[PDB]
């Protein structure tokens, strides 16, 4: 059963793109090629994926270990005066602490569960996420 | 004067061995607020403070390990960060590194650039440290900016939640006579229990401020209650006490105080 | 393959290696015991290419590296040698155990000092 780690309770993780991080039915990859938010999104979508979406501290607890600052899929709409993901879902409360660093309409992820408001035009490393089956 | 938040982080080495312990002093509007170690923060629960400041403590232990250091016994490395919010809602920043109690490196938000003192032992320490941060991309421009942005969010969070260890307290004023000798008297004007520190206190003859040199001046002393006290005295002829008033400015309050009787 | 594993249910999989991160500070002995209780061992670094994700770990964490003063060399808990040109080892605290940190660094730490730790399954 599920209170122990033995070869019998092991399973394959995926499906994910080749040589990606697979965790709790999610796929992730980190790109060290600095790009602005638009190019970062385009890169993720070119690989049938999107920028990091944060939806659960439990399911995505590995985000606590990430060094440095990376584009995630969070964008500001000035009309509603609120943050939301690429896929148009709302930022759930008590997930991210959002910190005004630069005046901008995009956010960089940093551990633990922070978003730093950054100029969309500024080159940064980025994280792609794909949800499995 | 501005709202401020200061984080004073110290790590220690004994004979090149970096100790497990570190400590962060947090000061809010100049007042001791939190002391934090690896386990816990304590005021004079604090869970979000312990997470943040344990992170910086570990980075600073690693930083002290990369310092090449022939001299044996005790050495200390400090990272001291302050953010300020002013009247006009403009903000200030400083970010300094001290080794054995001496500055060797600052980071400047406006320019996004390191500054070093002129000393050559300052320049050696600074390059030990900068080269370490560069090899591993450990402390980038962005990390320095983010630490400053968190400093401002936390200060705002403390202010929004009414942890505001600051309010005006106007002075109590008392005028007394003394040293009644050879048809002269000392007149003394005392301001006590006052906050903030800044005050104007002056004797006047017929409403004209006497020179500094014809007056005697208390220092501005802490009460032990969070407030201040001071005084000014002057030497006049008996019979002339009507012509002498104590003038005081504190916190937009301009008042005048005669010699009693 | 599109598939990574096999790994325990709720572990991180990368290039068919399984990893987990523990926030509960333990000394090196308790950290190793905790990893073995979960059918794993403390992080072993064997390949910069296969374990390139270790570049993105914030802070420092126990790994499975130990000093024996007789042979005068660092080795993994499983008795295998530290391969050259993998880790730069830095004297931080006097001790016979090592913390992993980015990028492929090992900081010498007292074995008795509580620290966060990373487990990696022995598929070695």
């Amino acid at each position: 059963n599920q209170e122990v780690q033995i070869p019998l309770t092991e399973s394959y993780c995926g499906p994910c793109p080749k040589n990606w991080i697979c965790y709790k039915n999610n796929c992730y990859q980190f790109f060290d090629e600095s790009k602005n938010w638009y190019e970062s999104q385009a890169s993720c979508m070119s690989q049938n994926a999107s920028l990091l979406k944060v939806y659960s501290k439990e399911d995505q607890d590995l985000l606590k270990l990430v060094k440095s600052y990376h584009w995630m899929g969070l964008v500001h709409i000035p009309t509603n005066g609120s943050w939301q993901w690429e896929d148009g879902s709302i930022l759930s409360p008590n997930l991210l602490t959002i910190i005004e660093m630069q005046k901008g309409d995009c956010a960089l992820y940093a551990s633990s569960f922070k978003g730093y408001i950054e100029n969309c035009s500024t080159p940064n490393t980025y994280i792609c996420m794909q949800r499995t089956v | 004067e501005p709202h401020s938040l200061r984080y004073n982080l110290t790590v220690l080495s004994w004979d090149g061995s970096v100790q497990s312990g570190f400590l962060t002093e947090v000061h809010l509007d100049g007042q001791p607020f939190l002391r934090c170690d690896r386990q816990k923060c304590r005021a004079k629960t604090w869970d979000r403070e312990t997470r943040d400041l344990t992170g910086n403590g570990k980075d600073l232990r690693m930083t002290l390990a990369h310092i090449k250091d022939q001299k044996e016994g005790l050495h200390s490395l400090q990272e001291i960060r302050v953010c300020e919010i002013h009247e006009d809602n403009s903000t200030r920043s400083s970010h300094h590194f001290y080794y054995d109690g001496e500055l060797f490196l600052s980071w400047n938000l406006e320019t996004k650039e390191f500054t070093m003192p002129q000393s050559s032992r300052a320049q050696t320490l600074a390059m030990n440290v900068r080269n370490f941060w560069k090899e591993d991309a450990m402390k980038t421009k962005t990390h320095f900016h983010a630490m400053h942005a968190d400093c401002l969010q936390e200060l705002r969070r403390y202010l929004k939640s009414g942890v505001v260890l600051r309010r005006t307290v106007p002075p109590m004023v008392n005028v007394t006579r003394s040293e009644a000798s050879e048809g002269n008297i000392t007149v003394t004007c005392r301001a006590s229990g006052f906050y903030p520190w800044n005050i104007t206190l002056s004797w006047r003859q017929d409403g004209v401020s006497l020179s500094h040199d014809t007056q005697q001046w208390g220092d501005v002393l802490p009460d032990g209650n969070g407030t201040y006290q001071t005084w000014v005295a002057t030497r006049i002829c008996q019979g002339e006490e009507q012509r002498f008033t104590c003038y005081m400015e504190h916190s937009g309050n301009h008042s005048t105080h005669p010699v009693p009787s």
